[PDB]
């Protein structure tokens, strides 16, 4: 009895201390008489330190604590698809209980060195800028970093929406976000039909710190269930900065000595343990994969801060969203100079490699030249082959929210831009040209689209040039 | 009788109580092997290392794996010796973890093989060798301004995503494939993906026949990250001493060892240091570093990448590790953002080999002149930024003109970087680099555009690129 | 000569305006650096004080 | 015994770090930058033992040349400030002078000797 029943000694700020529980094991789940769950953190000589995973106002000194016999676990299964749950797996949307059968531990070892394979499969986000300049492969960890209100959430929503026709399972984890924004995100996902393959895990700002700390681990544990069955999973962590702040709060409530910016010493280990679980499994282990897109929020665009540098040293590349470009109407505001994909390149299809090879450096050169060109004389080559081409490139890469583009249409429009077919089109109507070209391709260019889809390679240049010229003849400049 | 009991479990730190008069020594290894008695327990196979003697027959240890599932009162067995790992020819071509257990799925190691403890005192003063010889790497900036020393200790400093891994891979490609000795790689605290790629690269190149690898990546608990470097060092020391052979030692990120020590230090009961680090930072780092030396019996040359947190070079961990190195390479984020790779700082990087009697008079003079021009260009930065180039004198204008060319010519195209850009890359001998920089300093190429000097290799390729550009 | 004098005065005016703009931008960046340094200093001081208090 | 001795301390900063380590391991309360409160007393009582004795004491002398390593040229740090206030002068070495071509990189403007003049021969004085 006493070996499985405890008594609370201290309660405060989500931290409890209990007497008894002789047979409790480290990391085990415990249950209070109030029904709130807790995690056994420290096993001292005469007492057990417990972290409360819920409202602690109902817990008073002298309350009963009982063992559960289970290490930290969350329910997993296909019945969890289309639902909104908390980090403990309890349903939140109010549509009834979840009929899962299996569970997975919160803490699990990452796949070993010999259990992995090089990334070789594209992840089509449906965004021209990302798919052209910063390709993402299945099994890659790609950081999305930017200031407040720079379009970070919109990129993830569009990426999730684009996975409708692909064998991909999406998991969206919102840490420290406002509940209204999560509600609207769920509504738009339902509107676009993404709930047929999406799991939403939410831990709002009003929730206690331990739930925010635990949410990403619950998400990755849910993803691993499909990952080890041979399937492909995409996991989005909407803010790792909120998790870092919550963990700092939890550590300082335990009186652990802080480091720089008051963060604890194991703040790097916190993120590394989570992000090492995304991998591309070898053929011997089923060939499944898990893709992670962590989010980091910067202050005044400072990429040299502690948390951004910690996350950058873990992932396989970063996508940088710039605030001034966003304010100037350039959306998405991807900074080509600072964005890079280490694993990408090998993930792109052959068609996209041919046309998008020089685009990164061309865009960077135009971006650095356009500031310098505000004064002095300019040579004809700079005016025509560089400034006009960069303006056309900037106009092409613009995109509207919640409107992903198929990869073949992106390849065709980028080929049209690169081969100079847009040089005589005025800058003011490049977007209308692009949309009318997309409309035209659906009727007269169907064979080119089918060839690109089937062979993943660019068609013959003669027929493509003929089709582009034929469309260009009927387009009106206005 | 060497049986103890678990008293406290606090993350990576576990307290064990032994019977009076039988306490294990410091650094001894303890084994916990528990079978689940019922459905409310889990199986445990865990190794602990003794750290402190707390008194009252209590010992505080550090766990080598996750402590989840531990229950107070479990039985602990003392092995009577520190962690021991296999050494010899059996380790060549294999991949090991921190405990010396192979992880390459090529089979187990026989139990009768020789094993050596991973803790030992550093070599004495009279056993050391101090000869200095140049190690050619084929990189222009390194060979010119801070030559590497054969048998010495080389450190690479940099922030996050600046290019330390690319540089060390290029060094492996240029040097290890024709070394003729033994190579050891220790991937402490880095990406598991990088370890998988490196293993396949070694297998394809065939270098793995003479290479031993011990990884212990960043997904491990802090206990494992504190000791894997010692395992790799023990394997290297065996070849240095018992066979008298030349050894290459690569350490992927030595800063993670200090970081793991800092993570463990707080739970051990030590009071925090200046920036939250452990009080014993310098002592621990010195104890690790002093074992990596060349002696009369054999030579070890080591290349270590050192992470700089938040790009702060005044951080205690990067600051204290400077005194242990013979040659240092400092990478800067500003140069990387400028597109200059390998982004080596030409003034912060130093080496003991840059002496007239070691590299020759001409090399020394050329390097010193290059550094002087770069220093003058750095001094003129505020004037250039505010008032522009118009107010400078004729002498300063020429200084800026040549400094731009010198700065761009220090960049190079790597063989490893071909996967990013598609450019094959080049290998430049030292004499060619010296001649090219001497010609640039003389004004022979003042008429060429400065963009022709980027990522070019030899000096003739500058002329070829300028001609192709239409000059 | 009169035309040259007028052009010289205009050029000097433009150069000084550009220099003032450059100085303003430099001040703008230095302010952010100053704010970061101030926050770091306050954090270090308060951490040291609290550690000294806890040591007793 | 009447002899003349020259003593060189290559790193006083490392001695200060070691003292801080052993003081923290003894659970003495830390000061600013985690250094113990009596860090100044250590160096002051170390460097006060160098002196020139009078004729009655034998006329012997002891000369000390302590070394301090700075971080990014910050001579306003704690240990440099403590040591500077003890000695009879400073010799400043700067990397910008070093790379500009002047070696040794002694900054003559900042360097000072408090007993200057008396420590020179007449020819050097002139
Ligand atoms: N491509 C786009 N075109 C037009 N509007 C866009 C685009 N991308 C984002 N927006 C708008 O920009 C605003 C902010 O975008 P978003 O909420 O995705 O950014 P965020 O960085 O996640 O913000 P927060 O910090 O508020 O969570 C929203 O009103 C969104 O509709
Ligand atoms: N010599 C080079 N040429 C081209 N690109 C480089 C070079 N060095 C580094 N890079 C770019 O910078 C990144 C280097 O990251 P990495 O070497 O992993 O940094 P770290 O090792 O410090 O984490 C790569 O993604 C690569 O695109
Ligand atoms: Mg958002
Ligand atoms: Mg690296």
């Amino acid at each position: 009895q006493v070996s499985d029943v405890g008594t609370v000694i201290q309660v405060g700020d989500g931290i409890a201390r209990a007497h008894g529980l002789d047979n409790v094991m480290s990391g085990e789940l415990v249950e209070f008489a109030n029904g709130v769950m807790g995690m056994a953190l420290n096993l001292e000589e005469n007492n057990v330190g417990i972290v409360i995973l819920g409202p602690y106002t109902g817990i008073k000194e002298g309350d009963e604590v009982r063992r559960t016999g289970r290490i930290m676990e969350v329910p997993v299964g296909e019945a969890l698809i289309g639902r909104v749950v908390n980090p403990l797996g309890q349903p939140v949307d109010g549509l009834g209980p979840v009929e899962t059968t299996e569970t997975r531990p919160i803490e699990s070892p990452a796949p070993g060195v010999m259990d992995r394979r090089s990334v070789h499969e594209p992840l089509q986000t449906g965004i021209k800028a990302i798919d052209a300049l910063v390709p993402i492969g299945r099994g890659q960890r790609e950081l999305i970093i930017g200031d407040r209100q720079t379009g970070k959430t919109s990129v993830a929503i569009d990426t999730i929406i684009n996975q409708k026709d692909q064998n991909m399972i999406s998991i969206y984890v919102a840490i420290g976000q406002k509940e209204s924004t999560v509600r609207t995100v769920v509504e738009t996902l339902r509107k676009h039909g993404a709930l047929d393959y999406t799991i939403v895990v939410t831990a709002s700002a009003s929730q206690p710190a331990p739930l925010l700390f635990l949410a990403p681990y619950a998400g990755v544990a849910m993803g691993e269930y499909f990952m080890y069955k041979g399937k492909h999973v995409l996991v989005v962590y909407d803010d790792l900065s909120k998790q870092a702040a919550a963990y700092r709060e939890l550590s300082l409530l335990l009186r652990r000595p802080p480091g720089r910016e008051a963060y604890p010493g194991d703040i790097f280990y916190l993120h590394s343990r989570l992000l090492e679980r995304a991998a591309k499994l070898s053929d011997a282990k089923g060939g499944g994969s898990l893709t992670a897109l962590p989010f980091v929020e910067t202050q005044a665009g400072d990429i040299s801060a502690y948390i951004p540098t910690n996350v950058i040293s873990i992932t396989d590349g970063q996508i940088f969203l710039q605030s001034d470009l966003f304010f100037s109407g350039v959306r998405p505001a991807i900074n080509a100079g600072l964005s890079v994909s280490r694993v990408g390149g090998a993930a792109q299809i052959k068609a996209m490699k041919k046309v998008a090879g020089t685009l990164r450096l061309d865009l960077a050169a135009y971006r650095e030249l356009e500031a310098f060109a505000q004064f002095g004389s300019d040579l004809d080559k700079a005016t025509q082959a560089k400034l006009a081409r960069g303006a056309r490139t900037v106009e092409v890469l613009k995109q509207d929210l919640h409107q992903p583009i198929p990869v073949e249409k992106q390849v065709l429009i980028i080929y049209a831009l690169t081969r100079g077919f847009l040089d005589d089109i005025p800058v003011e109507d490049v977007r209308r040209f692009e949309k009318e070209f997309y409309l035209f391709l659906d009727q007269n260019g169907q064979h080119l689209l089918e060839h690109i889809r089937t062979t993943k390679d660019l068609p013959n240049e003669d027929d493509l040039n003929k089709a582009i010229e034929a469309f260009k003849k009927t387009f009106v400049v206005s | 009788m060497t049986r103890g009991r678990v008293i406290q479990v606090m993350g990576p730190v576990v307290d064990v109580k032994f019977e009076n008069g039988h306490l294990p020594a410091i650094y001894n290894a303890l084994k916990i092997q528990h079978k689940a008695r019922n459905e409310n327990e889990v199986d445990i196979d865990l190794t602990l290392e003794v750290a402190l003697h707390l008194g009252d027959d209590t010992v505080r240890t550090i766990a080598m794996a996750s402590t989840d599932g531990l229950i107070r009162g479990m039985e602990v067995i003392d092995t009577g010796a520190p962690i021991s790992v296999p050494v010899g020819e059996v380790t060549l071509g294999r991949v090991f973890n921190v405990l010396g257990e192979p992880i390459d799925l090529e089979g187990d190691i026989p139990a009768d093989a020789r094993r050596d403890p991973i803790h030992r005192p550093a070599p004495k003063f009279e056993e050391l060798a101090t000869e200095v010889e140049i190690l050619e790497t084929g990189i222009k900036v390194v060979d010119l301004l801070a030559p590497y020393i054969k048998g010495g200790k080389i450190g690479l400093f940099g922030g996050a995503g600046v290019g330390k891994t690319v540089l060390i891979q290029e060094l492996i490609h240029n040097i290890a494939q024709e070394h003729g000795g033994i190579s050891v790689f220790a991937g402490v605290g880095e990406r598991t993906r990088e370890g998988n790629d490196l293993y396949h690269e070694m297998k394809d190149s065939g270098v793995i026949s003479k290479t031993a690898m011990v990884f212990g990546q960043m997904n491990e608990p802090p206990g494992a990250r504190m000791r894997v470097a010692l395992t790799g060092l023990t394997m290297a020391e065996y070849f240095r001493d018992e066979q008298g052979q030349d050894v290459l030692l690569f350490i992927d990120n030595i800063f993670r060892f200090t970081q793991a020590g800092s993570e463990v230090s707080a739970l051990l009961g030590r009071m925090p240091s200046a920036v939250g680090y452990q009080p014993t930072l310098a002592t621990e780092m010195g104890q690790l570093q002093e074992r990596i030396t060349s002696t009369a019996k054999g030579s070890i040359t080591s290349i270590q990448a050192i992470y700089v947190p938040a790009d702060d070079y005044t951080d205690p961990a990067p600051a204290t590790t400077f005194s242990h190195l013979d040659a240092t390479t400092n990478l800067e984020r500003k140069l990387a953002e400028m597109g200059i790779y390998p982004a080596v700082d030409p003034l912060a990087s130093t080496s003991r080999a840059l002496a007239p009697e070691i590299v020759g008079e001409e090399h020394y003079q050329v390097a010193r002149k290059v550094q002087q021009t770069l220093q003058r260009y750095k001094e003129l930065q505020d004037i250039i930024a505010i008032l522009g180039m118009d107010e400078l004198s004729d002498e300063d204008k020429l200084v800026v003109h040549r400094a731009r060319r010198i700065q761009f010519f220090l960049s190079q195209n790597f063989h490893v970087a071909e996967q990013f850009t598609g450019q094959p890359g080049s290998y430049v001998p030292v004499k060619e680099t010296v001649r090219g920089f001497k010609e640039i300093l003389e004004g022979k190429y003042d008429h060429l555009p400065e963009d022709a000097f980027r990522l070019v290799g030899r000096i003739e390729e500058v002329v070829e690129k300028a001609k192709a550009m239409g000059v | 000569l009169l035309d040259a004098k007028a052009s010289e005065h205009a050029a000097r005016m433009t150069a000084m305006k550009n220099a003032t703009d450059n100085a303003n931008e430099l001040i703008r960046t230095l302010t952010l650096s100053y704010n970061r340094a101030r926050q770091a200093a306050i954090t270090q001081e308060i951490t040291e004080i609290v550690a000294g208090a806890n040591a007793l």
